[PDB]
RNA sequence: GGAUACUGC
């Protein structure tokens, strides 16, 4: 503990849903918070939204990190499996793309949402 | 060179290449790890403060290796017996820092600029 | 989780607890054995400071004592199986407990506590420290003056009963031999 | 008030041995020779680190304890095998263990149980029924051997409970075949009443040295007792250091006249030592240069020889200690004497009284008993006695202070190849 | 969400 000596921030993300963000990405932190789960299509748009409100790499793995690991799963496996995707979404694997955020015409016309 | 020194210490600036052999007591160990990380503290806040080739970083450096009594300075007189006390400091310390600075790789890496 | 230094005031017989060298703030600052806790009292303990030695060490002798009492608890929640006596019979853990032969028995107040409590009594009547960490600025200069020296040099002879303890002590000795190889 | 009136002073409250005169006079320490008895181990004469102890290292020391008493009862009783305690056995087998209680409180014979070594039976405890053994004596820490069986692998059933095997006494050199016959003048703390701090009793005693010119006076602590009752309310004005000093100047300065190579002994009651079993002796008094070659500050517990004879001493009341603890079928003293005697330790229980802090590494180190005494001084607050176990003369002065009333202290007569007489007389007498 | 591998039992 040596180095611990004495000699945009994640909570209020919760804020912001409140008032500035649509009604998609609303209701996409309302089934988050409800669930502390959301399948592919819910993480692709919630991630790119917050890569588009700011939020940087360190701050989303966290934030996704502390949501995911309320679900029951073990903390490794969240390393082990979403964090590629987190990371990709940045644009900072693969191809290493800076994917844009989903445009409202992506989003009507992207995947169908389906039961769950 | 009172009671028990050497000619293990020639120089004030060494690379820090032969561990320490003595046995040393407890308050002395945290002493010497709490003064070197004093230090190496404050070169770290000087560097963001200010410009490393700047007067003002030469003149704080000096006043923090002062305070905490470590060698800064030669000496064309002999070694010194506290002289050799602030080496024996700096020798120990060092290594010491180097058990608390090796965990992790960005501690590594702290450690190693300052 | 260490016991705060107690000392019944001769004159009043009130309790003082001393956790720190130095009591208030501001120029307000003084070392906690100059007054006595009760506004009503006017004794000083620095006055009593044979009897502050003699119960700084009964205090000691009774942390020894109980370190080795050698008082040992099964860690399982539903054995809580406490015993004086250690068992040859070995886990790769520690000695078996005996009650339930499943768990592991953990010292009651392991070696780390009593020099925690050692090194806590050096803490409360360590000055220089104090002064440099605990103090601030303007305190600080309030203390390093004269009207203190008297007081500073009592809890230096406090201090050193307690280093002179933990002198003897081996959790008093690093050998950097066997750190650096 | 009550002491300095007291009207049987002198008294001679025990004898033993060869009848003497009704005044006692001694040599001055003049033709003497006293030392600490020299064996393989080295003693202790100074202080060890302590308060850091290994759960490991513990049961290491427990452990070769018992391997290595039992390989010295197998060497002499020709045992062939060691059996190990926990495994069923359904015919007669020979296992070697050490005795405790199942459970925290006092041994009684239906809480015994036997743990095992590491060699033999990896440390496994079971428990013992005594329902098949007619004569025995069991206290906790005890390494015994016995002959039983264990039909249902969970209660052994000992048959025969070999008896102790005392080490053999000492063989003196010639050295000392002419040298005459030695006093000891031996007393144990407290050596001031219960509400005073003035040391009366001490002073007594001292002017009794000087009156009988004694050739080693034997002090034993406590010398400032921590359970004084000025000393636990916090009533003294001076430093416990300050107060142990006056005692041990007015000790040795006071027996000046006397010429007696005296012998201090630390006891765990001393306030102002380190409180660690063994002991360490004495550190924080300087005899003068005049004093050097008088005093002897050694160890808790200590073996000394003087003209060849082996004096073993403890302030520790092991009598106390164990009586509290041992169990037997049907004089008790004697019995527990015979114990220390032939566990061969001046400290054989286990787990200690509570009264005890015990650093198990000095304790394997500087407990074992090199050879039998030939006079053992076990002070205690039971009765005092003279008692002969063994062909050893153990002697409880008791305290020189009971309370508010005065004690006793011990005198006895020793001298290398006497007739096995080594002690010539020996009495307990009143302060 | 998908794709590519190959271990086990
Ligand atoms: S997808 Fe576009 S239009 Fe639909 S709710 Fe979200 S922001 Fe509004
Ligand atoms: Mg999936
Ligand atoms: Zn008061
Ligand atoms: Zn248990």
């Amino acid at each position: 503990h040596l180095s611990h000596s004495y000699i945009i921030s994640l909570e209020q993300i919760d804020g912001f849903a409140a008032k500035s963000f649509p009604l998609c990405m609303r209701q996409l932190h309302k089934s988050l918070r409800e669930n502390h789960h959301l399948r592919h299509g819910g993480r692709m748009q919630y991630g790119l939204f917050l890569k588009g409100i700011g939020l940087t790499l360190e701050q989303a793995l966290q934030f996704w990190r502390l949501e995911f690991t309320k679900g029951k799963v073990d903390s490794e496996k969240f390393d082990k499996v979403y964090a590629y995707s987190i990371r990709h979404n940045y644009g900072k694997e693969g191809k290493r793309t800076d994917y844009t955020p989903y445009s409202c015409m992506k989003v009507i016309l992207s995947n169908p949402p389906s039961q769950g | 060179t009172g009671d028990r020194k050497g000619d293990l210490y020639p120089s004030s600036l060494q690379f820090y290449q032969h561990p320490p052999t003595e046995n040393i007591s407890l308050i002395e160990f945290e002493t010497f790890a709490i003064e070197r990380l004093k230090l190496l503290k404050a070169v770290e806040n000087l560097g963001v403060s200010y410009v490393k080739n700047s007067e003002e970083y030469s003149k704080k450096l000096e006043l923090e290796l002062r305070k905490l009594k470590f060698p800064y300075r030669p000496l064309h007189e002999e070694i010194s017996d506290d002289v050799y006390d602030l080496r024996r400091k700096d020798h120990i310390s060092h290594f010491i820092l180097r058990l608390a600075y090796c965990q992790s790789e960005d501690l590594r890496r702290w450690f190693i600029q300052q | 989780d260490c016991e705060r230094f107690k000392f019944f005031c001769p004159k009043c017989g009130t309790e003082n607890i001393y956790d720190n060298v130095f009591d208030g703030s501001g120029l307000q600052i003084e070392p906690g054995l100059k007054r006595c806790s009760k506004p009503e009292c006017d004794a000083s303990p620095l006055d009593y400071v044979i009897q502050v030695h003699n119960k700084l060490l009964l205090d000691i002798r009774r942390y020894i004592k109980k370190y080795y009492s050698g008082w040992l608890v099964c860690e399982e929640k539903t054995c809580q199986n406490r015993t004086r006596r250690l068992p040859l019979s070995f886990s790769r853990n520690g000695p078996i407990c005996q009650a339930c032969s499943k768990a592991t028995l953990r010292s009651e107040y392991p070696e780390k506590a009593l020099y925690t409590q050692l090194c806590f009594y050096r803490f409360i009547f360590d000055w220089d420290y104090a002064l440099e960490k605990v103090v601030s600025e303007q305190e600080r200069g309030h203390l390093k003056k004269k009207l203190f020296q008297e007081s500073e040099n009592q809890y230096k002879k406090l201090k050193s009963t307690v280093d002179q303890v933990l002198s003897r002590s081996g959790y008093s000795e690093v050998n950097l031999s066997k750190l650096f190889q | 008030q009550k002491y300095g009136s007291r009207t049987n002073r002198g008294e001679v409250v025990t004898t033993y041995g060869e009848l003497q005169g009704t005044t006692w006079n001694g040599g001055s320490g003049s033709n003497t020779n006293v030392e600490l008895f020299t064996s393989l181990d080295e003693p202790l004469t100074k202080m060890y680190k302590f308060m850091f102890q290994k759960l490991m290292d513990i049961r290491e020391v427990v452990s070769i304890k018992i391997e290595e008493l039992g390989a010295s009862l197998k060497d002499h009783f020709q045992i062939d095998e060691f059996t190990s305690v926990s495994l069923p056995a359904q015919e007669t087998v020979t296992v070697l263990g050490q005795i405790g209680c199942d459970s925290n409180g006092k041994l009684n014979s239906k809480s015994v149980i036997l743990e095992g070594d590491r060699e033999h039976s990896a440390g496994m405890q079971v428990p013992v029924d005594l329902s098949e053994l007619k004569d025995y004596s069991l206290f906790p820490g005890q390494v015994v051997i016995m002959e039983g069986t264990n039909s249902t692998g969970r209660r052994f059933v000992p048959t025969k409970l070999y008896e102790g095997v005392p080490l053999p006494f000492h063989q003196p050199s010639k050295e000392f075949e002419e040298c005459p016959q030695q006093m000891v003048i031996t007393a144990c703390g407290p050596f001031t009443t219960s509400d005073t701090i003035t040391y009366d009793a001490l002073k007594d005693l001292i002017d009794i040295v000087n009156r009988d010119r004694p050739d080693i006076c034997i002090l034993l602590g406590p010398f400032l007792d921590a359970k004084h009752e000025q000393i636990e309310n916090l009533q003294l004005t001076v430093t416990f250091e300050d107060v142990f000093k006056r005692c041990l100047k007015m000790i040795i300065e006071g027996t000046r006249p006397s010429g007696c190579h005296l012998v201090i002994v630390p006891s765990l009651r001393d306030v102002h030592h380190d409180p660690v079993y063994p002991q360490p002796p004495f550190s924080c008094f300087e005899p003068a240069k005049e004093d050097k070659e008088r005093v002897h500050f050694v160890a808790d517990p200590c073996t000394l020889s003087v003209n060849g004879v082996v004096i073993g001493m403890t302030s520790t009341d092991l009598l106390f200690h164990m009586g509290a603890e041992e169990i037997s079928s049907s004089d008790r003293f004697s019995r527990i004497l015979r114990h220390i005697l032939t566990q061969r330790s001046y400290y054989p229980l286990y787990p200690p009284n509570e009264e005890i802090n015990i650093d198990y590494e000095a304790l394997y180190s500087y407990t074992p008993m090199p050879v039998t005494p030939d006079v053992f001084i076990v002070p205690s607050e039971l009765r005092y006695f003279i008692k002969d176990v063994t062909g050893c003369i153990c002697i409880n002065p008791g305290r020189l202070t009971k309370g508010l009333v005065g004690g006793t202290y011990a005198r006895f007569l020793v001298k290398s190849g006497a007739m096995r007489s080594t002690c010539i007389s020996a009495q307990v007498v009143r302060v």
